DNA sequence: TATAATGGGAGCTGTCACGGATGCA
DNA sequence: TGCATCCGTGAGTGCAGC
């Protein structure tokens, strides 16, 4: 189909909930010595996808036509790493928090 | 305004 | 068309014992006239040897049989008490403006 | 407080190098070599242990960093992307898969076919003698030898033509 | 309306925040990693000072530090003071910093962009030109025009093919 | 030096349909110029035959008026530049459009820059895009409620084809920045200025862009 | 510094006894106006004619 | 050859030392050579008197301190990439009051950086450049207030960082506000504070009526000192609990404390001489016995309300008078940060205090130096004031270290800069140089110091006068600030002087920037020379008098421009300066003493004075400055020669002779050639090239490291794989290409190779390499190759090795390889030339030597210049100059003609009439008569009313020549130009931009990161902008296609911008573009906002850009 | 894992004009 | 209800830039 109109609107918590591939529970990056993602960190490859193409975290599977099934071991869906600029995530917060652009901008849409 | 303030 | 200078890689080299640089010898050496007898020569390879103190002309190369250099007293280098300086310049026939980038003799 | 989380112990070391280097450094009026701190360190230390370890200690950079006096330019912003293929690269693997496919249509339907299971041409994995050898219906030494063969002719149509020569860079 | 309260926050894909060696080995990496792990330090911190009764004072400090948290990510030095990296006064690039102004997202990469099949060079004076006609230099043409270059030399037999054309004008 | 700055600063005043601190006063109605003037305060009085209007400025201002004269509504009683606002509850969108045309040509002509009149109509036809609604007749909208002429007239000839009340509204005159802002596609507006703004009161209000425009269709 | 080249090929257009075009390439550099201007000299004031 | 100089006026002293602003500063700031206990309370000590001594009960005290000698010299400095510097210790006493126990001991706090000889600084190898702020200066100003005229505003004004502005401001209410950190708060409460009883401020304002009635309020009378200094306290900060001692502490700070509140000396003076007082400290308050004592504040009140009152003797400030704008130096911004750092290291200091074991602690334990370096460091690194030194040639860095900013920290921004500071004062004169400035953004924000200007101990600007009496020039030279030079009636430079006397009826001067024609009875004092109005660059600009200050601008930034040239000659045409310039810029090197010359060498120069002492100089030789041009001493000195004191021993980079040599003298004709001198473009002989001139070397640096990584070691070797021996060719056993080699783009450098990561090799590649029986290696070629546009000859190699003595790199670096290429630079076409009077161009062509216009001698003119750029731009000293030129082209001699003391036209004419006797007489000698063409000529000059009808052909060419017009031959023809030309020499420079260095084009390369759109610049190997504007072209042009190219295939639309390379080397047409990228990560980055952003169809129906990659 | 210890610390000053809110007189 | 007043938001392009 041809792309016509484009609509913004607000995120509902499913919504982003929706989007998102897995929740991130840790600050961790990478790890120190490997400088390999760290599980459940910004950069998991469980959550946000291989880093490299059709190849998982662990090397169980390191071919195509493995596709879209997920490695058991390390838990990494077998795909195009290109998903890494795609694939949200989502943190779970324990207070809700106000958006800070219906706030500060005036006349505040919530105010 | 200051949240240290606050807090304190 | 030429200049080999004994223990000198380029152009931007200075030797010891002689006060100018090879840029300024050869910036010299391309006022040299060099004349030819035989018209059936194309080239000639001056070849020179000197030690100083002495200031080094034209005049100071090996002579070739049918050559005449036409500016003996023209100036090439000034070499000092220890200086010394042996060159090998090919000199060529030809025509026109031929830059040194050109020909890459 | 590292955008690369070190573990506790490893933060401890660290530290310790730090205080160990700044002291050294306080009585000997510049900074220690490796050699100095690794002697400072104790049994244990070697140059290389310390340099290693203030290797792993190096913490990252902004891209947001600026650069020029202007607020116009990043440090992100002169650094490549080596991971998606140039046009370059991909159009050369394009060119590859059709030359061989090429070369396909030359060997015959089997030994090309054996070359492709062999090579991970099919499913991206690379059969074993005993899988073409199933699945052709033949003994592994006879799927061997055709492999063999196959690799042969691809090689003297290679010496003849040229083709696949530039692909090897 | 209380979708203008956020209960999950949204985590931007890795690569458009990326942490990425450079040349010699170093790190670099997007401060959204920055804002993106004082959040989550945060959020960790009030849920396992819920879980373990803390006192009300500590809980408020606690949710008061992670609204800050998020306005920080989302749009950073809207409310407050902006936050800063250590030993920096350089405020951190959040989301809204990312879209908007002439260095944001639209004006810089969208209503513009950088291309290929482009040069620059020094101009002078054409006057035996045509008025449909521009003097350019061989190199740059040889450049701009590299592909098609490479073809019209396959299609004769100055190369044997693409590659080997391209690693002749290497 | 010896023998365009203010040029530049009119042009932009105009383009934004600013008003002026060199601001001229004019009248609002029609009928006689009465002048009276104390030595020490000085007034101008625009007398109908119905009723009659008090301007009271400084006794230092040039009056363009002479006492006894007929004006025309709008018409200026002392120098400086108009409030293209003023001039606009006055006498109405025509008078407006040839004065900004007008005024902005002649910075342009100062400086011997040849230019069609035909642009500047342009700007100022985007700048007399909008309208506000003086009264909502039975439609859905509100008094007050700022929205597109083009708009408000295919609704009021929906309501008339109904036989339904027609809405009631007034011109509005407002600057370039301003309208290009209160664009109905959100990508030209957030792209141009105001991001957080125009992004959240789009988002609310869950606009959809018909990639009308140029600079929509350029960002995707 | 080597140098060696063909002779130019001339190339005539001409349009009955009253009009005619001269082209002459390639020239070593400078010698189009070296050619040109003294055969325009000639052209002009020597040529054998008659008058009134 | 002759040096004829012209003009009348003596200039009574020279130039001052032109580095001296950077010299001078750094010296007083370090005090090396000063022996610790004669040291004073400025500089580096100020910041330790300041700092310490450090209590809170543990006291540590601050004896004096001393600096080491350089680890290593400069040179070394440079090619190690180390930082010239001198070890800074600190002797420290710690001691604990109760126990009376005292731990002496000298800390090691680090290292200083050292200024070079010439000014400038050594960072990290690269030469540096600290720049001179100017401010407003400290102390008591009074301006009106733009809102309400009648009512004034009192700013009081410490130093940056030094505390904060206080304003004090009459209300519409009546009551007089002060305001400090955006707070307004009544005067009366503070004054309370400092103990002011209701008579004594009665008595003291009464004078003024209605203002002091509006000072009155008994609510804060009717309070104690205590209670009021609470009150404001609770002012102040809201929510903070009133404690006393903690009210006192903050007052005192904001006020009283001169570690947290100090005016400069100058802030100190200023305040003192504005309010008629006498400032005992630095403060505007003091805490003395216990209370508060007022300093500044009640003086600041009575001027305020003097000047509200329209009391005589109160003026308002000019807060652009030079008097109220000083300077910061070097020393002063180095002091700064140092002050910075060392307050660090204090707090550092009291937190080991409290926390250290209370039996021992050593002033080593309580001391982190590590605060104080960072803050050195990163001025001498990331300041906007540290800038990378211009050295394209020796004027460029002794004009950059005279420059003065108004930007950086505590200074202007750009957005808060306008006009009535961008503008040039009248208090400018004879200090800051009405000329050179930049054209953009920056002019009048970044200026040059004038060229006799001195900066006093104040940081106040200040020049030369000379004292008149009775009409009577002493030669007694007084150096005046502003404010000083308010005072006096100022004679002109050029008033008509027999013996010391003036004589002139009437006389020209300056009152108060006022020109006044006086009597000699009325001159105070004289100007030393026009050259102090000016700076050192526009004082290179002869007939500057006759340029339009635009162009002068122009010539004067462009000179800064010029690049060294081997053949490099001074101008025909001299100002006097050229000698001090090269002199004062230490390109040049000079005989210490009178002497004999022992020894002459390329590298090397020995020299015996009278001490009979051997002193041995080596020559810089072919060293590669900041921007790459060549620096290079080359021996003037023979074997034998004698050499007096101050003598030439030889010439660094443009320099001839002695003489700053900026560019060539050329021999010009002003015609327009065939339009390929159209709009400023030049046309140029290639008799130019073929005698070398501008010519100018260029060294280029490349480098490469070789690191340890996980997948292992990168190596520096000769084994590439894949390569021929072709390739290998000039690299040597160690894979290092061999010095003397030449190098084009593509060629390598040095030799690397890298392991492969996971790249797991394309089970393609895997079939690949076995049928092709060659196995895939593990490693690839990483190795440095020249750059596209770039090559040269090699002239050098550096490799440093992990594990080789005296070796140290960066963690993981196993070895560093440089490579050092140098380049000789023809003149080309797109090369940029320009004279000192603002005319520049690119060289459009280059003709052969018989294409050129020529004299009828024969001889055919270097440059062609069109007049058409004369008129417009109206800077005619460029004509005066090719005239006088002409005229020592056959004299063969060179002049001196200072600016606005000059050479004039008649003496022009007389010097052209022996010139034209040279150029004719010859000819008339050897056997020839006047041309026909020369008739010809002559005839249309006749009908010009150029020249006079009945005279001689010989008569009519040198009235001609006169007019500094010849004939001249068209070389394509031989018939003459129809008209005189105007002919002669004139000095043309080949500026810093090069086509060679600007030449750049890209089919396709690197992208960035998240964009995935084209890197910019050259050195990335990138795409050109295609911005807004652009894309408004393309709009308007309604080209939709070849805009949406832009927007997708060339840029950031990935599957389109590879299809397309396929395609096109396919021979296919390209493909249909894609959604770009960038509108994909901002569909992503608004997810990251909470926002939801779908692309749908006309079904409303919503659309995947994704193509369900991000859909689970 | 235990002497007692109980409210921070750095401010940043030379725009400039407009739209739009909000408050106070 | 009109008018201070405070806050927030803008302020040319491409080169290069360490
Ligand atoms: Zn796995």
């Amino acid at each position: 189909k041809e792309v016509r109109k484009v609509r913004i609107a607000l995120a509902s918590p499913e919504k982003i909930r929706s989007w998102s591939y897995g929740e991130v529970e840790k600050p961790e990056t990478i790890n120190y010595r490997t400088l390999k993602p760290e599980r459940d960190g910004l950069f998991d490859e469980r959550i946000f996808g291989p880093i490299k193409d059709y190849e998982c975290a662990c090397g169980k599977y390191k071919r195509q036509r493995f596709e879209g099934k997920v490695c058991e071991r390390c838990g990494v869906e077998v795909t195009k790493s290109i998903v890494r600029r795609y694939r949200m995530g989502h943190i779970e917060l324990a207070t809700p928090a106000a958006h800070i652009w219906f706030v500060k901008d005036v006349p505040s849409k919530i105010g | 305004s200051d949240p240290v303030r606050q807090y304190l | 068309t030429s200049v080999y200078i004994e223990d000198v890689l380029h152009e931007f080299s200075t030797i010891p014992g002689v006060k100018e640089d090879v840029v300024e010898i050869i910036l010299n050496l391309k006022e040299l006239v060099v004349r030819f007898l035989n018209p059936s020569l194309q080239t000639v390879t001056l070849l020179l040897k000197a030690e100083g103190p002495k200031e080094v002309k034209a005049r100071d190369f090996l002579p070739v049989a049918d050559v005449e250099i036409m500016n003996p007293d023209l100036h090439i280098a000034t070499l000092e008490e220890g200086g010394r300086l042996n060159m090998e310049v090919r000199v060529d026939r030809g025509v026109g403006y031929v830059p040194a980038e050109k020909h890459g003799i | 407080a590292r955008t690369i989380r070190i573990p506790v112990h490893m933060v401890e070391t660290i530290n310790k190098l730090s205080r160990t280097a700044r002291q050294l450094q306080q009585e000997l009026g510049r900074e220690p070599t490796y050699e100095e701190i690794a002697e400072a360190m104790g049994p244990g230390w070697d140059a290389k242990r310390v340099e290693e370890t203030l290797k792993i200690a190096q913490e990252p950079v902004s891209l947001e960093t600026p650069i020029g006096d202007e607020k116009d330019s990043f440090y992100g912003d002169f650094i490549p992307d080596e991971h998606l293929p140039s046009p370059v690269d991909a159009a050369t693997q394009s060119l590859l898969s059709e030359e061989l496919e090429k070369a396909l249509s030359k060997l015959s339907e089997r030994e090309a076919m054996v070359l492709k299971l062999r090579k991970g041409l099919i499913d991206g994995r690379e059969h074993t003698l005993e899988e073409v050898g199933a699945f052709f219906g033949v003994t592994r030494e006879r799927i061997r030898q055709i492999e063999n063969k196959a690799l042969r002719k691809l090689k003297y149509h290679e010496s003849r033509t040229r083709k696949l020569r530039d692909f090897l860079d | 309306p209380e979708w203008m309260i956020l209960e999950a926050v949204p985590v931007l894909p890795p690569d458009l925040r990326p942490m990425v060696q450079v040349d010699g080995g170093r790190f670099a990496t997007s401060d959204l990693n920055d804002l993106y792990r004082r959040l989550i330090n945060r959020n960790n911190r009030l849920k396992k000072l819920l879980a373990q009764g803390a006192p009300e004072i500590i809980i408020r400090n606690e949710k008061r530090m992670l609204q800050e948290a998020v306005d920080a990510l989302l749009d950073n030095g809207r409310r407050g003071a902006p936050v800063t990296n250590p030993g920096s006064d350089r405020p951190l690039r959040s989301l809204t910093d990312i879209l908007s102004g002439k260095q944001g997202r639209f004006r810089q990469n969208l209503l513009g962009k950088r291309v290929d099949y482009s040069g620059r060079s020094v101009i002078v004076v054409g006057p035996q030109l045509k008025l449909h006609q521009c003097g350019l230099p061989k190199r740059m043409a040889l450049e701009l025009f590299k592909p098609f270059l490479l073809k019209k030399m396959e299609e004769k037999g100055i190369a044997p093919n693409v590659k080997a054309a391209r690693r002749m004008l290497e | 030096t010896g023998g365009i700055t203010q040029g530049l600063p009119r042009v932009i005043e105009l383009f934004e349909a600013r008003r002026p601190k060199a601001k001229a006063v004019i009248s609002e109605i029609d009928g006689v110029v009465r002048i009276e003037e104390t030595e020490e305060k000085l007034s101008v009085f625009v007398e109908s035959e119905g009723f009659s209007k008090e301007y009271k400025l400084p006794k230092e201002a040039r009056l363009l008026v002479k006492d006894g004269d007929y004006v025309e509504a709008g018409q200026p009683l002392t120098r400086g530049a108009i409030d293209p606002h003023q001039l606009l509850e006055a006498k109405g969108p025509e008078a407006v459009e040839r004065y900004l045309v007008e005024e902005i040509q002649k910075v342009y002509r100062a400086q011997g820059v040849k230019l069609h009149d035909k642009h500047i109509e342009i700007v100022v036809r985007q700048m007399m895009k909008y309208v506000e609604v003086t009264d909502p007749g039975d439609s859905r909208l509100l008094e007050g409620q700022v929205l597109e002429k083009w708009d408000v007239e295919a609704l009021n000839e929906r309501l008339i084809a109904e036989g339904k009340t027609p809405v009631a509204w007034k011109p509005l005159l407002m600057g370039v920045t301003k309208s290009a802002l209160s664009t109905k596609s959100w990508l030209s507006a957030a792209s141009f200025q105001n991001t957080t703004h125009v992004l959240t009161e789009a988002a609310i209000a869950g606009k959809k862009d018909e990639l009308i425009g140029l600079k929509e269709n350029v960002i995707l | 510094l080597d140098s060696k080249l063909k002779a130019p090929v001339f190339t005539v257009r001409t349009q009955g006894r009253e009009y005619g075009e001269f082209v002459l390439e390639p020239l070593e550099r400078g010698f189009g106006v070296t050619l040109g201007n003294p055969l325009r000299r000639i052209l002009l004031s020597s040529i054998p004619g008659t008058a009134v | 050859m002759e040096i004829k100089r012209f003009g009348r006026i003596r200039e009574v002293i020279p130039l001052p030392p032109l580095t001296e602003i950077q010299v001078e500063s750094y010296r007083r700031a370090l005090q090396a050579d000063v022996p610790p206990e004669k040291r004073e309370n400025v500089g580096i000590q100020a910041a330790f008197r300041e700092t310490f001594p450090i209590e809170e009960g543990l006291v540590l005290d601050f004896l004096e301190y001393r600096l080491g000698e350089p680890p290593f010299p400069q040179d070394e400095c440079r090619e190690k990439d180390l930082t010239y510097q001198a070890p800074l210790y600190a002797r420290l006493q710690l001691i604990h009051k109760d126990t009376g126990l005292i731990k002496e001991d000298e800390v090691f706090l680090g290292h200083i950086p050292l200024m070079t000889e010439d000014g400038s600084f050594i960072i990290n190898g690269a030469d540096r450049v600290i720049v001179s702020q100017i401010h407003r200066s400290p102390g008591v100003y009074f301006t009106p207030d733009p809102a309400r005229p009648g009512r004034y505003i009192a700013s009081i004004i410490p130093l940056p960082k030094r505390g904060p502005w206080i304003d004090l401001e009459v209300e519409p209410n009546g009551v007089v506000s002060m305001k400090v950190n955006k707070r307004k708060f009544p005067l009366v409460l503070l004054l309370r504070v400092l103990g002011y009883d209701q008579e004594t401020l009665a008595r003291e304002l009464g004078a003024y009526g209605e203002l002091v009635q509006g000072l009155m309020d008994e609510s804060v009378f009717a309070m104690r000192p205590e209670e009021a200094l609470i009150r404001l306290f609770t002012l102040l900060r809201p929510g903070d609990p009133p404690k006393r001692d903690k009210a006192v502490a903050y007052v005192y700070g904001l006020i009283a404390d001169p570690r947290r509140y100090d005016l400069g000396e100058a802030g100190r003076y200023k305040a003192e001489e504005k309010l008629g007082i006498r400032l005992s400290g630095r403060t505007l308050a003091r805490f003395e016995d216990g209370e508060f004592k007022d300093e500044v504040f009640l003086p600041t009140l009575r001027y305020l309300f003097a000047l509200t009152a329209g009391v005589p003797g109160h003026e308002v400030d000019d807060i652009d008078h030079l008097g109220n704008r000083r300077i910061r130096t070097v020393g002063e911004l180095m002091t700064d940060q140092f002050r910075v750092g060392l307050a660090r290291l204090a707090r550092g200091v009291r937190e080991r205090m409290l926390m250290g074991s209370e039996d021992s602690l050593t002033p080593a334990k309580l001391v982190n130096s590590r605060p104080l370096e960072a803050a050195i460091r990163e001025f001498f690194s990331r300041s906007q004031l540290s800038q990378f030194k211009d050295e394209t040639n020796p004027l460029s860095s002794l004009r950059h270290k005279r420059r003065i900013s108004a930007l950086g920290p505590g200074g202007l921004t750009r957005e808060r800069a306008g006009f009535d500071v961008r503008d040039v004062h009248r208090t400018h004169y004879g200090r800051i140089c009405p000329v050179e400035t930049p054209e953009g953004a920056n002019i009048g924000l970044i200026t040059s110091l004038a060229a006799y200007a001195r900066v006093d101990e104040l940081g106040f600007i200040r020049t030369p006068y000379r004292r008149v009496v009775g009409g009577v020039v002493t030669d007694e030279v007084v150096y005046m600030t502003a404010t000083e030079e308010d005072r006096y009636t100022i004679a002109q430079a050029n008033t008509p002087l027999e013996g010391n006397r003036i004589a002139a009826e009437r006389v020209v001067a300056r009152r108060k920037g006022e020109p006044v024609i006086v009597s000699p009875e009325e001159v105070e004092f004289m100007d030393v020379s026009p050259k102090q109005v000016f700076s050192v660059n526009t004082n290179l600009i002869p007939f500057l008098e006759h340029d339009d200050a635009n162009r002068a601008l122009m010539g004067s930034n462009m000179q800064t421009q010029a690049v060294p040239l081997i053949r490099a000659q001074a101008p025909v045409v001299m100002t006097g300066l050229e000698e001090r310039v090269v002199r004062d810029s230490l390109a040049a090197l000079y005989a210490e003493e009178d002497g004999e010359v022992a020894k002459v060498d390329g590298n090397r120069i020995v020299v015996r004075y009278e001490d009979g002492r051997l002193v041995e100089y080596p020559l810089r030789r072919f060293y590669r400055s900041n921007q790459g041009t060549a620096l290079d001493q080359r021996p003037r000195v023979v074997v034998g020669q004698r050499v007096r004191k101050g003598d030439l021993l030889a010439d660094g980079p443009a320099s001839e002779n002695g003489f700053l040599a900026l560019g060539q003298n050329v021999l010009v004709a002003i015609m327009p050639f065939d339009g390929y001198n159209f709009e400023d473009a030049i046309v140029i002989s290639e008799e130019l090239l073929k005698r070398d001139f501008y010519t100018s070397i260029h060294i280029e640096r490349y480098e490469i490291e070789a690191r340890d990584t996980k997948l292992g070691p990168e190596r520096i070797t000769r084994d590439i794989p894949h390569l021929s021996e072709a390739a290998l060719r000039d690299l040597d056993e160690e894979g290092v290409v061999r010095i003397g080699a030449e190098v084009k783009p593509g060629d390598i450098l040095v030799g690397r190779t890298s392991f492969k990561g996971e790249s797991e090799p394309t089970p393609e590649e895997r079939l690949l390499r076995s049928i092709f029986g060659e196995k895939a290696r593990d490693v690839k070629d990483t190795s440095l190759r020249v750059p596209p546009g770039e090559g040269g000859i090699v002239v050098r190699t550096v490799r440093l090795r992990r594990g080789d003595p005296g070796v140290e790199l960066k963690p993981g670096v196993r070895e560093v390889v440089r490579v050092y290429v140098a380049q000789k630079r023809k003149l080309q076409v797109g090369d940029k030339l320009a004279n000192r009077h603002g005319n520049k161009g690119v060289v459009a062509k280059i003709l052969p030597v018989e294409d050129m216009p020529h004299l009828p001698d024969g001889t055919p003119v270097d440059v062609i210049l069109n007049p058409l750029g004369v008129p417009s731009r109206m800077n005619l000293g460029q004509i005066l100059e090719t005239h006088l030129g002409l005229a020592g082209y056959f004299l063969g001699q060179r002049y001196i003609s200072p600016i606005f003391d000059g050479a004039k036209e008649p003496e022009i004419k007389e010097l052209l009439a022996q010139a034209f006797e040279v150029y004719f007489g010859k000819r008339k000698g050897e056997g020839f008569g006047v041309d026909k063409r020369e008739v010809e000529v002559l005839r249309r000059a006749e009908k010009l009313g150029l020249v006079t009808p009945g005279k001689t052909p010989e008569e009519q060419l040198k009235e001609l020549f006169l007019q500094g017009k010849v004939v001249l031959y068209d070389g394509r023809t031989g018939e003459p130009i129809e008209g005189p030309i105007v002919v002669g020499q004139m000095f043309i420079m080949k500026l810093y931009h090069m086509v060679e260095d600007k030449m750049h084009a890209r089919s396709t390369g690197p992208y960035s990161l998240i964009t995935q759109q084209p890197l910019g610049g050259k050195a990335q190997f990138g795409g050109q902008r295609f911005g807004e504007m652009e894309v408004w072209a393309l709009e308007a042009y309604g080209a939709a296609h070849t805009l949406q190219e832009m927007l997708t295939l060339k840029s950031d639309d990935i599957e389109g911008r590879n299809a397309a390379y396929e395609a096109i080397i396919k021979g296919e047409d390209v493909p249909e573009p894609s959604v770009p990228e960038s509108f994909r990560v901002l569909v992503k980055e608004l997810q990251a906002l909470a926002l939801d952003v779908q692309t749908l169809d006309e079904k409303d129906n919503p659309v995947d850009i994704f193509e369900g990659l991000a859909s689970k």
